[PDB]
């Protein structure tokens, strides 16, 4: 896995150069933003389960895709969709701490689109569900970290199309 | 870093980072400014630190630089030093990261397999990195030296 | 059914159904006419069986239907009953099959995971299914009631 | 796996409806035919090995596809082709008991064509071999169950082209 | 051969053939000229060796060639002999190879599964191969007979 | 696996014929060349490690594909490329002993091109590396066995394009 820092060094190591001038700053930038990341992370860890509840209610519940025939209909299906949303928040949050989308593309987005088109899971709806987590999350962690949580949230989305 | 080493461990137990881990990445980002200072200072003197450290080695192991030893003639010797600058660069990396992994993955995973093929003495290389740890440490403060010291010792210890 | 549950077990030992299994699917197809009668009767009274069973519950657990409990206002309560009709339908299924699997796969595999997310009391739901088992059983003969009874008990028992 | 019944309920559950009027009959139809299925099954269980012997003799033996070069030539090949035929009768017979082709498409026909085109197994001949089992089987179980065994037998065939 | 059986074993320990293995493929290639001589002689008399060996069997087991036994009428009997010529050919193979594998893979891996389906007595077949081992061995020298003998015994022993 | 002999019999067994006249010779030819194979094999077993050292020095070292960015750059990469070369000599040598390329196509060349194009390993360079082993090897085993080692060496090469 890579983080903002390991990311910086790897790119400088491919060229053989010692830590560059611009490189030294990326490391600083990251270091300067460190706390707020850890701070935000703690918050979304405390609400993690509610930050899913609300999202579901705002986008997935009381609609065609829960009644008989909707691909979450079924006491097994419902639990499986929350299970996924739970994943998306736990990984979004890591990516945020790491200051790089590396885990997402590594242990998330690989072939996800496939199995989905494959099982019938509705892409458009799962994206709306997570898009809803952005709002709900941006409300408790703040605008600063929310914009930071947002980008990785939108990353998980673009990685399904 | 520890940010990276925490996430991994955490994903293995499928859970949000424990407060203790966060307590760590927190007090590690606070050590940053300094870390970079240390890397910066070594990277401005990388030129000299390798040269004298280079002499100090050729003195202790004249077999390296005479007939029949690996680094022979400006030809081979020139690359030997090169090898030593390679490792200085990897030290600044480990330092900035607060981790040793970058060194492992970049120049430790099979150093022996590589060098054996080239017939170069590893214990000799180990002394080449040791010497450096002293040249560089001389340019650092009492503490910036202890910590920077680790990354040099971890290498030599794998050189065996 | 048992036809389906036998084939599976048999394919696991890679062999033709044992005489005993066949003896079963044989005496199970003979119980069919009846089974369907039971399902048919519940499905003609599904309307009432859910309503009074619905009242009987709201009486025993007024916390469900007052301020602060899940099923509140015609809004939430209307769906609570819906949930109860869902399960009646799954009971007729299990009955016709002579198996409980249809109930398991359709509305038991993670009922708790689902309901916890919605904050609805499971023990309360369990009492909602219990009540039904009595309203429906009242419409059946002494025996058609015992057997039909099973499928209701199996559910409630998982609701915990 | 699915059977005629579990098949009926699943289709009604996707729509949310209670057991329909037409649905109640399929379940009856099945129930009415139950015995003869169990009866027929017992018979093809008693002869199972001979119901393969004869078929082989009628279509695969003393021909080019057993002499050197024919893809069953070889004391390992021969045993492997009977092994397959044995499968086809054991699954045909299940499908018949279940009153649905569900096991066939589940634990049989999936990619079978592939490995075959892949190993060189002669499609046309294996189909003739099983087609021969239909005749031999229809002779001991009866015309009624034979037509029932037939359809699933022909199902295994169409699932190779 | 042993060349083939050595490589396999060697690749399993991921190493170059041990001197001992090479010592073997060495002294095995030196036995070649002879081996081929033995195969050549059996293959020139394959015609007769099968015929009398064929009679010798039908005498000891008249049940094979009379009403109700597998090989009956010129029809079935003609193929029985065929089966016997099949195995002679596989014997010359094993011989040339200095291995028994060719026999195993070509006509031993499931001989029983095959023959049981055809209802032919295996012990009877075993006597059919035995008889051959004597007809053929009579055409060989004291030693060319002992070695060639193995390949016939290995078969019969699997026929049980 | 197959060798020159098992190769001869298999081809005669597919037709049902006893060891042919031309067949009897291939077996002789092989038998006649036996020793020199075993002899050559022992030699390339004694030098095996040096027969790689030199090759590397002649084609892979002190070039762009070892400095930062070259796909063997990295104390893990370097060891991985020698590891491969080591394979190529151990298999080339078997193929030579067996007098047939059977192991090569079996436990070597299957999909090798794939993973390579996949990981980024430079085809052209690895071929030059092995091509260099031919020279270095032909120098210690002799011209006779070298031409024999050559062909299998060139076999491993053509099996990457
Ligand atoms: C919820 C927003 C939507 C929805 C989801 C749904 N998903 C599945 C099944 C799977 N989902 C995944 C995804 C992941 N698994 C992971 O480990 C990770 C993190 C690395 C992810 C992102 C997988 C692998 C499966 C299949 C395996 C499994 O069951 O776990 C289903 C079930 C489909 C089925 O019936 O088998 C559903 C319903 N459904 C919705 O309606 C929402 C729009
Ligand atoms: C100097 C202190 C010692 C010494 C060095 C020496 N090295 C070489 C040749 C090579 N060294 C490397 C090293 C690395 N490659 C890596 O990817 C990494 C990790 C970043 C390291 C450290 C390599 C790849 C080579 C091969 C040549 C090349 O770069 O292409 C030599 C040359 C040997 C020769 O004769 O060719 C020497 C002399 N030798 C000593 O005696 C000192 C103790
Ligand atoms: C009534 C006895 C109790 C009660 C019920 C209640 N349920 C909901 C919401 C939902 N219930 C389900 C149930 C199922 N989905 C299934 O696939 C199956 C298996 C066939 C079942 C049983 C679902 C999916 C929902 C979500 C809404 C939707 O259908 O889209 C509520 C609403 C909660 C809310 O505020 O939104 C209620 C009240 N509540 C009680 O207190 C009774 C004990
Ligand atoms: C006989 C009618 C024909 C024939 C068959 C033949 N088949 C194979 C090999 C395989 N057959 C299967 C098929 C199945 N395996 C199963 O478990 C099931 C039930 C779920 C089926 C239908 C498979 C998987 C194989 C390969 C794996 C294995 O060996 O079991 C062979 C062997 C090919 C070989 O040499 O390896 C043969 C000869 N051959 C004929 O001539 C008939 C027309
Ligand atoms: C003779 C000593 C005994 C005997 C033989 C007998 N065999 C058959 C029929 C077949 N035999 C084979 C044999 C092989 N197939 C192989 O691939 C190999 C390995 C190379 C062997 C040995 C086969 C395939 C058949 C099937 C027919 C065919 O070839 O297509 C019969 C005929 C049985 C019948 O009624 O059809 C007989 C009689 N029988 C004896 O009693 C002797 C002891
Ligand atoms: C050396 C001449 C060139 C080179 C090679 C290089 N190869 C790899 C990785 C792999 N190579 C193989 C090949 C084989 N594995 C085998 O077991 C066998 C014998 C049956 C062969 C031929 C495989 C499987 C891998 C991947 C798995 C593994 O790591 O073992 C690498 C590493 C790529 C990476 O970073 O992961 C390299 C560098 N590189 C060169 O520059 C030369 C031209």
């Amino acid at each position: 896995m890579q983080d903002a820092i390991t990311a910086v060094i790897n790119a400088s190591d491919v060229q053989g150069k010692y830590l560059d001038t611009a490189a030294m700053e990326k490391l600083k930038a990251y270091f300067a933003t460190g706390e707020l990341r850890v701070r935000a992370a703690s918050v979304i860890s405390a609400n993690a389960a509610n930050i899913v509840k609300e999202a579901v209610a705002k986008s997935l519940l009381y609609s065609d895709i829960t009644r008989p025939g909707g691909n979450m209909y079924t006491t097994r299906r419902y639990a499986a969709c929350i299970r996924d949303l739970d994943y998306y928040l736990r990984y979004a949050t890591y990516a945020m701490l790491a200051g790089d989308p590396s885990i997402l593309d590594e242990r998330v987005l690989n072939g996800l689109k496939e199995t989905y088109n494959s099982l019938g899971v509705p892409i458009a709806a799962t994206v709306q569900a997570i898009q809803a987590m952005k709002e709900v999350t941006a409300s408790l962690v703040g605008a600063d970290a929310g914009k930071e949580m947002g980008i990785y949230f939108d990353y998980i989305c673009s990685g399904l199309s | 870093s520890v940010v990276t080493k925490s996430i991994v461990n955490a994903d293995a137990e499928a859970r949000y980072l424990s407060p203790g881990e966060l307590d760590r990445i927190k007090n590690f980002v606070s050590t940053g400014e300094r870390r970079l200072r240390i890397a910066q200072t070594l990277t401005e003197n990388r030129e000299r630190i390798v040269k004298q450290a280079g002499d100090q080695l050729f003195q202790k192991r004249p077999d390296v630089v005479s007939p029949g030893g690996n680094a022979y003639g400006e030809e081979m010797t020139a690359t030997c030093l090169r090898d030593l600058d390679y490792y200085l660069r990897l030290v600044t990396y480990g330092i900035v990261a607060g981790d040793v992994t970058p060194i492992e993955e970049i120049g430790l995973v099979g150093v022996r397999e590589m060098y054996n093929s080239l017939g170069t003495p590893i214990p000799a290389v180990a002394e080449g990195i040791r010497a450096m740890k002293n040249v560089a440490c001389s340019l650092l403060s009492a503490e910036d030296a202890a910590e920077a010291g680790s990354y040099f010792d971890f290498v030599i210890g794998a050189m065996q």
